[PDB]
């Protein structure tokens, strides 16, 4: 459910980036992978090759961006809620007096609707590939990574 | 349902500590933490922090944070908040109250601390009956007062408690350096003196229990 | 760090629509402060009625609701009762702590006025065996909460040796309050006529004892 990447440094200390991902690898094909002659006629074709090897191809990879949830905020009465949870979370309002900031600790927002709100957790430790799915982080322009990838 | 029901209310030379029990029911303790509220005589009310009966973290209100320790016998649903080195000042009511609905939802009774310099005397009890002649109506008035005692508080109640309806129980006020309190039940005519009527008090700080039974003056 | 303000005071009749207000000193009040509104009936008992601006506790009636109104939170009560009758306080809270409002003393038409219940006992004897004797004079039920207790040994109005406790509220919503004289087994033997006179609104109740 959570993607965790770390080093080693000069000094020996450890650095490690934790994002949340669900991770479950799904139905991917299109054929019944089954040959086909052993001896036979020679014909040019191609294939994907089984070599991991970080080499040819790559794709891009951002920071998650500041990941939306929707179960941060929770309409308490009249008023809305925002429960932190040990999380740096970036929200911002419709209602008047504090509608903007990066909070850490458990914000309430007098007469206020949460439909009129919008919260997200800020991860910025670890990195995750650049999805048209996936909303783009608000505090950064085209500021991305690249990484190899395999076949 | 849910109920918060706080100890009694205590008296305290300056410089002693305190502990408050605020004792939880109906909800599950754990999903909902404890606010702590002093209501000052005078001066309204203020948030004095919170308490993660989960983790058991405490928040302090910056006003709090010092001689202010609130803690959890989670085991028994209790959370407890205990003032230590009492100041003069401190003498107030406070309130457990639980944090839920993005306010605070239901709040507890209070236990008063009177913070007060003091030797301990126990109380007199006197039985109040009515004048020596006549006194027919359809019901009748009698009373039980506790005179000079210190500190506080002491507990009254009717025929062990059994008795509570038509019963006023008078707050205890000080004079000449001692509480005293006063407590009036009423009841038919044909209950008094027929049935036995008895005023139970007792004084925590002396370890004093009088039970008066309220008799006829002739 | 900031400062919650309420009315003082608000009158209102049974039946009426009453409105009353929470302000913040640091700007507009906004859902993320999730207003909450508490009520204190007599005898240090407290409720919540709404939390989270708008959200009713359980068990609260409808007439109860809270909102936010230009830049402040509000709770309405629509078709004020007689019960309503107590002190309402705001809580506003501000990223990490809450503050409180000076609440809010609303009084609702109702309750008929009820007179008192007077009651003069005489000093017992167990208590006069301590060389002292107390008259208790014992007032309650009566609403208006305002009494005037008046003391007068032997047709001379008292004016040292009273006490007179400060009306507190029944359960009923109704007052009551005690005074005592306090004599000595002595004084208590000399003089012969003992009275606790009682004025409540406009009518008077003498209770006298003789010795």
């Amino acid at each position: 459910e959570t993607l965790t990447v770390g080093f080693t440094d000069s000094r020996k200390i450890s650095h490690s980036c934790t994002h949340p991902f669900h991770h479950d690898p799904p139905v991917i094909g299109r054929e019944k992978f089954h040959s086909r002659p052993q001896h036979g006629k020679e014909l040019p074709c191609s294939t994907y090759v089984q070599s991991t090897a970080a080499t040819t191809e790559e794709i891009e990879v951002h920071m998650p961006p500041d990941t939306p949830d929707r179960t941060l905020m929770s309409q308490q009465s009249g008023n809305v809620k925002i429960t932190v949870n040990g999380q740096t979370v970036r929200y911002k309002c419709n209602c008047g007096g504090s509608n903007e900031g990066l909070t850490t600790t458990d914000k309430v927002i007098n007469n206020c609707k949460v439909d009129q709100c919008h919260a997200a957790v800020t991860n910025h430790k670890k990195w995750q590939y650049n999805s048209p799915l996936v909303p783009r982080n608000a505090e950064l322009g085209d500021r991305k990574g690249k990484i190899h990838i395999p076949f | 349902q849910i109920q918060l029901v706080q100890s009694g209310r205590e008296v305290k030379n300056p410089g002693e500590t305190v502990k408050i029990s605020c004792k939880a029911s109906g909800y599950t303790f754990t999903e909902y933490p404890m606010l702590w509220v002093k209501q000052a005589p005078g001066k309204g009310f203020r948030w004095m922090g919170l308490i993660y009966t989960n983790t058991g973290e405490p928040t302090y209100a910056e006003e709090f944070k010092g001689r202010f320790v609130f803690s959890l016998e989670i085991s028994a649903s209790t959370a407890y908040l205990q003032i230590n080195n009492l100041t003069n000042e401190d003498t107030a009511t406070y309130f457990c109250v639980r944090d839920y609905f993005i306010s605070l939802d239901y709040w507890g009774q209070g236990t008063t601390l009177t913070v007060s310099s003091a030797k301990t005397t126990a109380p007199s009890v006197y039985p109040l009956a009515p004048v020596c002649g006549g006194t027919t109506g359809s019901s009748v008035t009698l009373g039980c007062l506790v005179k000079g005692y210190f500190p506080e508080p002491v507990t009254l109640t009717w025929n062990s408690g059994s008795l509570s309806s038509g019963v006023h129980t008078f707050p205890a006020l000080l004079q000449s350096g001692l509480y005293t309190l006063s407590s009036s039940v009423t009841v038919t005519s044909n209950t008094w003196p027929s049935q036995t009527i008895t005023c139970n008090v007792a004084h925590p700080a002396s370890s004093t229990k009088v039970d008066k039974k309220i008799e006829s003056r002739r | 760090q900031a400062v919650v303000t309420q009315e003082s005071a608000l009158t209102t009749s049974p039946g009426e629509t009453v409105t009353l207000t929470c302000r913040s000193n640091i700007g507009a009040v906004t859902s993320s402060n999730c207003a909450n509104w508490v009520q204190e009936k007599p005898d240090h008992f407290f409720t919540g009625l709404i939390g989270d601006t708008n959200n009713r506790r359980s068990g609260v009636p409808a007439r109860f609701s809270g909102s936010l109104i230009g830049d402040k939170a509000a709770l309405t009560i629509t078709g004020a009762q007689t019960e309503d009758e107590a002190i309402y306080f705001c809580a506003l809270w501000y990223n990490n702590l809450w503050v409180f409002g000076g609440g809010t003393k609303l009084t609702v038409l109702g309750q008929p006025k009820s007179s008192p219940s007077v009651t003069l006992f005489p000093p017992s004897s167990e208590e006069l065996e301590t060389n002292k004797a107390t008259l208790v004079c014992t007032i309650t039920d009566f609403y208006p909460g305002v009494v005037t207790v008046d003391w007068k040994v032997d047709g001379t109005p008292v004016t040292q040796g009273m006490e007179t406790t400060q009306p507190s509220k029944q359960s009923n919503n109704k007052y009551m309050a005690s005074s005592y004289l306090t004599l000595t087994a002595r004084a208590w033997e000399r003089h012969s006529s003992y009275s606790c006179q009682v004025t409540h609104e406009g009518h008077t109740v003498e209770k006298s004892l003789s010795r």
